[PDB]
Parts: structure tokens; C-alpha cells; sequence
């Protein structure tokens, strides 16, 4: 099939900065007549995609000179002059000269700042909910930045991940951090069979990895 | 002007089937294809199909060649689509667009959840310090949302008290049931000598549950 690699999967824009996103195709879209079928759609949060390019340059209607695109063949280029707060979504990258029509994962634009390591808490199971049976720990690391960040759950010695579910707050409108709930579900007898429960974190602040552990005792 | 109005947000169990509309108006529409998109829970974008309103011509995406069936009435210019057998795989927000020479405009979409699962009140549980004392001067506390369904659930700390500092993770709906997580922060002075509690709602079963987060023994 056809396959659409754009990059960077999260871009890191400054209000009033300019902004580059990439996208290639696995394969020329360059078709018989002299069309290149490629176009770029922009989600703002909460609405319909919004195609602003099509054909590789053509802008659509009521769309800022700011928007630029270009390219041919396989390699495809959207650019932003100046980056407004409007322009913040995901922008999607989308061809029609092989069948089926195939879209790129989608780049999605976030305010840069300042790196902040991330503040971390582990929390045994609640009784209340060991009475039910089950036993979650659960791991909030919160905000932090950049948004990349790599959890794992380290029971007594190694790392496990059966019953695990994490989840992403979207990029703090106040501090423009992030911040990452973290469940490890158990039965209860599953859960007692162990001692020593971690949260493991490696982020770009550290070049240690962050852990806040609890023991049953 | 233009204007592709679909169906309200449908709940199917898994294993049956659905149809969504989408209804036409400000163009003839007969006069271009009718494209259907689908956009899993956090993914990006899949092109299922388009069919033509003038003769019912379809063009299917062969993925889904057995799940995706499309139809259209000209008397009431409406697109339809009907997913045959969905599981939960097929949970998602479904759109429907025009994407040609003439304009690309897209419906405002139709979230279409898969599950056997009936109305079901949440288990809160209380996310109290394991035995972490202190850190330093700042702590945190949380609630586990678990096991409701539909969504969503309202959560809120000491009535509205707490704001700021707070962190209500989006839900990730796990096996059939939605989970959900909360964090709060607040100065080692204020609790547990004063009482911190979150306050979930959840509409669907009309309820509405305070829990004490009781400093763990």
C-alpha cells in the first residue's frame, strides 16, 4: 500500500515564529496527466479536519499567505511564516494518486518552553478497593516538558506490564507542560504476592531515572 | 452556502450493527462523490470509501470491504453508511466529506461507540500518600475513576474549592468500561488536617460521590 511518513510527530512552535513540517510518501504521487495529488488538513482541537492545501501549493479559500506548501514526487513541505495560536492542531498530509487515499500519522504544533522534570507520586492499591477484589497502583508524574517521556512499572526487581494504562493530559494552556497518569491494574491475590511496587521514569531532565517506589509495609 | 449535517452519537452493541447520515444541502448533490472517513479513539485518519449520488457507484477501501456498507437517497440527499458486525475495534469518530476541484468540506462527524456494556455507575477509589513523607511541602493526592460507562464523569475537589493544581486525565475506555484518573496538589499544612475530597459525577447513572482521601495508615 501505499505509506505517508510525516515529521516530526510533535512540532514545537513559538507564537509569531515560522514552522516546517515534513511529509514523504512511500511511493511518486506524481500522476499520468501532470497532477501531484497531495493535500494538508488542519484539526483544530474539537472540529472537523479543514483542508487548507491541495494539489502540493494551491492555497484554500480564506487561507493566510502564511501557509506555504510545495514539493514533488515523494518529498512534500508545509510551512507557517510566522506561527499564530490559531494554527495549533494537527496537521495531516493526505494522497490521491494511489488507491486507496492514505493519510500521514498527523504533526501536532505545541508551544515550546523551558524543560521542567516531573513531579512524581506512587499510590498503593485502596483498601476499598482491594474488599472489591482488585488492586490498582497508580503513578501520576506531572508537569513536566517536553512531552516525551518514557514510564515503565517495576515490580519488587524487574518490569511488568501486564494491566497497565496510561493516559495524557493535552499540553497545559497556564504552563504549556504535560503531565501522565499511569495505572498498573492487579487481581488482589496477584497484587499480595509482591512486595516492592516502582515507578520508573526516564525523561530528558534526568540523566537518572526518576523513581518513587512503595513496599507493603 | 454548504453543509454536510450528520447523525447523532450512536451507541452499538458490539456484534449488531449501525447506520449514520449524512445530510447534504447547498450543492447538488448529486454532482460530486461523498467520501466517509473514520478517526479511532487518539489515531489519526482512515479513508473508508466515497460512493457518487448520481448512480450509487462506490469505491471501497478494501479494508473494509466487509464492515463498510454505502448508500445514498437522492430524494433526501442524505449519504448513508452501515457498519456490518462492528467490534470495538470500530469505535470511533465517523466523518463524511467532499474533498474535490469545487471545494473540500467535512461533516462535523459521528462518534460511534462498540459496547455490550449498560449503564454503569463508577467505582471511586481514594489515592492517598503510600507512606512518602512529606517529599518536601507540597502533596498530592488523587482518585481513581473506575469501571463507569458511558461518559462522561464531572470531577471536582472540595466543591469547587480546589482548582488550581489539578489534573483530570482523559478517560481510556478499557475492555467494554471507561477508567479515569484525578490528581490534586496542595501544601503539606492543609491536609490532612483539613479534608480533601473529590467530588465525581456521573449523568448517565445520576450520580454523584464525595471520597475522602483518609491519610493511609
Amino acid at each position: 500500500e501505499l505509506v505517508m511518513t510525516q515529521s516530526p510527530l510533535t512540532l514545537s512552535v513559538t507564537i509569531g515564529q515560522p514552522a516546517s513540517i515534513s511529509c514523504k510518501s512511500s511511493q511518486s504521487l506524481l500522476y499520468s496527466n501532470g497532477k501531484t495529488y497531495l493535500n494538508w488538513l488542519l484539526q483544530r482541537p474539537g472540529q472537523s479536519p479543514k483542508r487548507l492545501i491541495y494539489l502540493v501549493s494551491k492555497l484554500d479559500s480564506g487561507d493566510p499567505d502564511r501557509f506555504t506548501g510545495s514539493g514533488s514526487g515523494t518529498d512534500f513541505t508545509l510551512k507557517i511564516s510566522r506561527v499564530e495560536a490559531e494554527d495549533l492542531g494537527i496537521y495531516y498530509c493526505v494522497q490521491g494518486s494511489h488507491f486507496p487515499p492514505t493519510f500521514g500519522a498527523g504533526t501536532k504544533l505545541e508551544l515550546k518552553r523551558a524543560d521542567a522534570a516531573p513531579t512524581v507520586s506512587i499510590f498503593p492499591p485502596s483498601s476499598e478497593q482491594l474488599t472489591s477484589g482488585g488492586a490498582s497502583v497508580v503513578c501520576f508524574l506531572n508537569n513536566f516538558y517536553p512531552k516525551d517521556i518514557n514510564v515503565k512499572w517495576k515490580i519488587d526487581g524487574s518490569e511488568r506490564q501486564n494491566g497497565v494504562l496510561n493516559s495524557w493530559t493535552d499540553q497545559d494552556s497556564k504552563d504549556s507542560t504535560y503531565s501522565m497518569s499511569s495505572t498498573l491494574t492487579l487481581t488482589k491475590d496477584e497484587y499480595e504476592r509482591h512486595n516492592s511496587y516502582t515507578c520508573e521514569a526516564t525523561h530528558k531532565t534526568s540523566t537518572s531515572p526518576i523513581v518513587k517506589s512503595f513496599n507493603r509495609n | 452556502e454548504v453543509q454536510l449535517q450528520q447523525s447523532g452519537a450512536e451507541l452499538v452493541r458490539p456484534g449488531t450493527s449501525v447506520k449514520l447520515s449524512c445530510k447534504a444541502s447547498g450543492y447538488s448533490f448529486t454532482n460530486y462523490w461523498m467520501n466517509w472517513l473514520r478517526q479511532r479513539p487518539g489515531q489519526g485518519l482512515d479513508w473508508i470509501g466515497m460512493i457518487h449520488p448520481s448512480d450509487s457507484e462506490t469505491r471501497l477501501n478494501q479494508k473494509f470491504k466487509d464492515k463498510a456498507t454505502l448508500t445514498v437517497d437522492r430524494s433526501s440527499s442524505t449519504a448513508y453508511i452501515q457498519l456490518s458486525s462492528p467490534t470495538s475495534e470500530d469505535s470511533a469518530v465517523y466523518y463524511c466529506a467532499r474533498d474535490d476541484y469545487d471545494g473540500a468540506f467535512w461533516g462535523q462527524g459521528t462518534l460511534v461507540t462498540v459496547s455490550a456494556a449498560k449503564t454503569t455507575p463508577p467505582s471511586v477509589y481514594p489515592l492517598a500518600p503510600g507512606s512518602a513523607a512529606q517529599t518536601n511541602s507540597m502533596v498530592t493526592l488523587g482518585c481513581l475513576v473506575k469501571g463507569y460507562f458511558p461518559a462522561p464523569v464531572t470531577v471536582t475537589w472540595n466543591s469547587g474549592s480546589l482548582s488550581s493544581g489539578v489534573h483530570t486525565f482523559p478517560a481510556v475506555l478499557q475492555s467494554d468500561l471507561y477508567t479515569l484518573s484525578s490528581s490534586v496538589t496542595v501544601p503539606s499544612s492543609t491536609w490532612p488536617s483539613e479534608t480533601v475530597t473529590c467530588n465525581v459525577a456521573h449523568p448517565a447513572s445520576s450520580t454523584k460521590v464525595d471520597k475522602k482521601i483518609v491519610p493511609r495508615d
